[PDB]
Formats: structure tokens, sequence, C-alpha cells
């Protein structure tokens, strides 16, 4: 939950 | 431009350890915990096993084996070292076993018990430790405190390899496409235009001290990620954390700089953090601080991986 996909 | 790299992959059989616990699962795989036997040798060493979960893609067996190789060609103390890969049906990682564990877990919990003598003393291990991969000109890009792990209270150890990427002689710089990504540990540079550099990881060292300050917070809680770019580029940190004198917080601050020029060195970190170290109280204050203390399984041909060299 602290690793995301930003564009 | 660079030199050789001499390191020595070992590979280990199946019969060769004994595993004896279960860590941690996952899809990917579990972990385990054990004892590593090489037989003539007349010694058992406790470490950590991840066996993979027979049910891979060839790309995820490919993940962690980078990683293996990135591991097995570095040697700090403060540094997690890799023991050696065992090629079953399924790839599994043998590495030293931290007892402790996660050293964001562990401040968690004995957040009642943790003094500014140990709280400085990780700071400077993990700016030594960090320090040492700078020497080695590779760039860890996810410095967490998620990703410390802790041998013993006093001593602690830099892990999680897995987005860790090398630069050659003649870079200073180096860009990634996507995957999921920490964006609340990151630099400016890093989430706007995919840069990575060792400043970039001077930034993900304040946030980790920060971590460890506010004794387990989350950076930038209940904020989406998707506004961080812009309310850092506001100019905006995080909060200074109570137990926290000016002097500690100002290297913070100085490691969130939008010139990563102006950003601390690892070097000049492991200088100030030791200067502060051998007075804790000064630049730390906390409650009961005076009086704070912090701390198996035929354990007789038992050593730990530090002490067994090849």
């Amino acid at each position: 939950t602290h690793y995301y996909l930003l564009p | 431009g660079e030199a050789p790299n001499q390191a020595l992959l070992r590979i280990l059989k199946e019969t060769e350890f004994k595993k004896i616990k279960v860590l941690g699962s996952g899809a990917f795989g579990t972990v385990y915990k054990g004892l590593w036997i090489p037989e003539g040798e007349k010694v058992k060493i406790p470490v950590a096993i991840k066996e993979l979960r027979e049910a891979t893609s060839p790309k995820a067996n490919k993940e962690i084996l980078d990683e293996a190789y990135v591991m097995a060609s570095v040697d700090n103390p403060h540094v997690c070292r890799l023991l050696g890969i065992c090629l079953t049906s399924t790839v599994q990682l043998i590495t030293q076993l931290m007892p402790f564990g996660c050293l964001l877990d562990y401040v968690r919990e004995h957040k009642d018990n943790i003094g500014s003598q140990y709280l400085l003393n990780w700071c400077v291990q993990i700016a030594k430790g960090m320090n040492y991969l700078e020497d080695r000109r590779l760039v860890h890009r996810d410095l967490a405190a998620r990703n410390v792990l802790v041998k013993t209270p006093q001593h602690v150890k830099i892990t999680d390899f897995g987005r860790a990427k090398l630069l050659g002689a003649e870079e200073k710089e180096y860009h990634a496409e996507g995957g999921k990504v920490p964006i609340k540990w990151m630099a400016l540079e890093s989430i706007l235009h995919r840069i990575y550099t060792h400043q970039s990881d001077v930034w993900s060292y304040g946030v980790t001290v920060w971590e460890l300050m506010t004794f387990g917070s989350k950076p930038y809680d209940g904020i989406p990620a998707s506004e961080i770019s812009s309310i850092l580029e506001k100019g905006e940190r995080l909060p200074q954390p109570p137990i926290c004198t000016i002097d500690v917080y100002m290297i913070m601050v100085k490691c969130w700089m939008i010139d990563a020029d102006s950003r601390p060195k690892f070097r000049e970190l492991i200088i100030e953090f030791s200067k502060m170290a051998r007075d804790p109280q000064r630049y730390l204050v906390i409650q009961g601080d005076e009086r704070m203390h912090l701390p198996d399984e035929d354990m007789d041909d038992v050593v730990d991986a530090d002490e067994y060299l090849i």
C-alpha cells in the first residue's frame, strides 16, 4: 500500500 | 571504465539447510527461518530463506536473481549479505537472519523503550551503509524504514535491492519507465522525471530518519499520493517530530531541497550524526531517556553469517 503507479 | 565484479555466487544444496519456521507468506512465495549447515564445516548458521512459490512466471524468477546479483556483490557491516541461492524446482534466496526483523516494526512495538543513543546510532549506521553503496556506485531507489533490518538492537542493516540499479563509470543519472513506486519516500526529481541519483537516495534517508524520529508514523498520512508532487512543489515538507532538536531536523530538511547538489552527502551525514551520537540527550529530547534499555531454538555450533567468511 506504499507502492503506486502514477502517470 | 569500471572494475570487474569478482564477487562469488554460491550455490547451496537443498539437503544443506533446515527449514524450521515461517515468518511471512505471499503469492510470490514465503519466507522461512532456518539453519544453514555447510557440512564438513561443523557450523550452523541462522538464515532467512525466501522460498519461491512454484507457481511463477520466468519473469518472476529473474527479478529475484538480479537482486541476488546485487546482494552478492556487496560487503558491508551495514548492508544485508546474501549467503547463497538454491536452485530447487524453485529458486530460493538464502540470506543472514535478522531476528528482530523490520526496523519500522521494531520502533513501533518498542516506542516505550527506545532512547536517543539508539535512534542516533541507527542514523549513523544507515548513512554508513548507504555510503558504501555510493562507493560501489549503486542506487538503492527504495530506501525506507521498512527496508532496514535489525540483527541486534545496536546493529541494523540495509536491504531490499529489488529496485537497486547500478550506474557505469560515466553515468550520473538514469531513467526508469514505471511500475509501482514509493511516492512518499521519493525525491521530487524522481516523481516528475523518473530520475534517480545518489542524491535522490539522500531524500529517502531524511524520510527514513523522520520515520524513526516519529517512532513509525506515516509520511503524509491521509494525503493521497497523487497530490505529493504538487505539495512538495509548494515547498511543504514533513513536520518536525516532537523529540527533535532543531539541529537534527535541520539535517532532514537539507535532504529535501529541490536542488540535489545542495543536499548533504552520506559521508557528511555520518559525520554530523556521529557528532550527535556522542551527546545523544543534547540532540534528542525523549521522556525517560535516562532509564531506557533494550535486549532460543541446540545452539552450540551456531555462528552468525558475519563471523562466517569464505
